[PDB]
Order: C-alpha cells, then sequence, then structure tokens
C-alpha cells in the first residue's frame, strides 16, 4: 500500500 | 533523554540514507523528529524490517516507485499532478524527500515524515486500524476538524496519519489536536499504552  | 536516545538507536536500524550528495543536517533533523514517536511503534517497525528511505530526488526516480510515474495519488485528483510531484509516501514502505518536511513544501501535512510513518504504523503495525469500525466512528465526528476536508475529511487513513503527526510532532501540535479532536486524541493516547 501507498498513501500521499 | 535516555528514551529519545533509545528511539534514535532504533531509528538507526530503520532509516536508510540516500547514496550520493544530500543534506545531512536536514536528514538528521528528520530522524530527530521521528524519534519523538513512541518507542513501541518504532520497535515494531524495526521488527517488521520497515525502512524509512530518505531521498534527495523525486520518489518516482527510485526503481521501486517508477511504476507510479503518471499515477494520480488518492486525494490528488484534479490537481494536474501525479506521484512524480509528491514528496512523501507511506504504507507498506516509507519514502521521503529531504527538505520537504514542512507544510506547504509540495504537500499539506504538518510534518512529512511523521505523516508518512504514521501510514506505515497504521498498515504494518496496527493492521489498518484507521479503517476499523471504532476509528470510522471517530472520523465521522472529528475527521474535518483539522481542515483539508476534501482529503483528511474523506479518507480515514489520512485523518489517522495527520492526527498521529500532530500527536507526536511537538507540544503545540499535540495540544492543538487535543482541543480540536478530543476523541481522536484519547484514541491515540490509549493506542500507545
Ligand atoms: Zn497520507
Amino acid at each position: 500500500e501507498v498513501n500521499p | 533523554s535516555t528514551t529519545i536516545q533509545q528511539n534514535k538507536d532504533t531509528l538507526s536500524q530503520i532509516v536508510v540514507f540516500p547514496t550520493g550528495n544530500y543534506d545531512k543536517n536536514e536528514a538528521n533533523a528528520m530522524v530527530n523528529r521521528l524519534a519523538n514517536i513512541d518507542g513501541k511503534y518504532l520497535n515494531a517497525l524495526k521488527q517488521n524490517n520497515l525502512k524509512i528511505k530518505l531521498l534527495s530526488g523525486k520518489l518516482t526516480d527510485e526503481k521501486e516507485y517508477a511504476y507510479l510515474k503518471g499515477v494520480v495519488p488518492k486525494g490528488w485528483e484534479g490537481t494536474g499532478k501525479t506521484w512524480d510531484d509528491v514528496p512523501g509516501l507511506g504504507g507498506s514502505t516509507v519514502a521521503l524527500r529531504i527538505g520537504f518536511s514542512n507544510k506547504g513544501k509540495g504537500h499539506d501535512a504538518i510534518n512529512l515524515e511523521l505523516h508518512a510513518t504514521a501510514h506505515a504504523i497504521d498498515h504494518i503495525v496496527l493492521n489498518d486500524i484507521s479503517k476499523s469500525a471504532q476509528f470510522k466512528q471517530i472520523f465521522a465526528k472529528e475527521g474535518r476538524s483539522l481542515g483539508n476536508v476534501n482529503f483528511l475529511g474523506v479518507y480515514p487513513e489520512e485523518f489517522f496519519a495527520e492526527s498521529f503527526a500532530y500527536y507526536y510532532l511537538n507540544q503545540d501540535t499535540n495540544s492543538k489536536l487535543k482541543s480540536a479532536c478530543p476523541q481522536t486524541y484519547s484514541f491515540l493516547q490509549n493506542l500507545a499504552k
């Protein structure tokens, strides 16, 4: 998972 | 003093510095800010072999984030920007541009590295607690109270990460969170016990  | 030192020791096993030239003093400042995070979370990140990668260039210039070139991040729709323009990423990994810590440096978080690391703690350590029913109820009440309503107010994982950053950045942001988001503050206080 990636989040800004 | 000894607890901050222990946390810096733990971070020495988590933080990865870039190859090549970079601002060593600012990288050290980022580590010092991360050391305010409760040691139980830092120890759990170390145990899970989570690396906090500090970068001197764009995130998408790293081989492992090249796949995000041209991708529009969640919450960045309509901005004309893509992951190529984002200074901080957190989740299953953490990647951070040195020099972009402060709000307004290409992002809206109160602190880039605490916000990104909060995502890793949420996802890796706490098994996506920000998407749990308990936190969704808190988010429903308090999730717009730090502003950025179209981002923090829409995605509970973003409200979690930002709240976490307020809790741990400094005494002033901690006090502001308590006044603005009392249930979130109590939630975070109890999580660290
Ligand atoms: Zn975020």
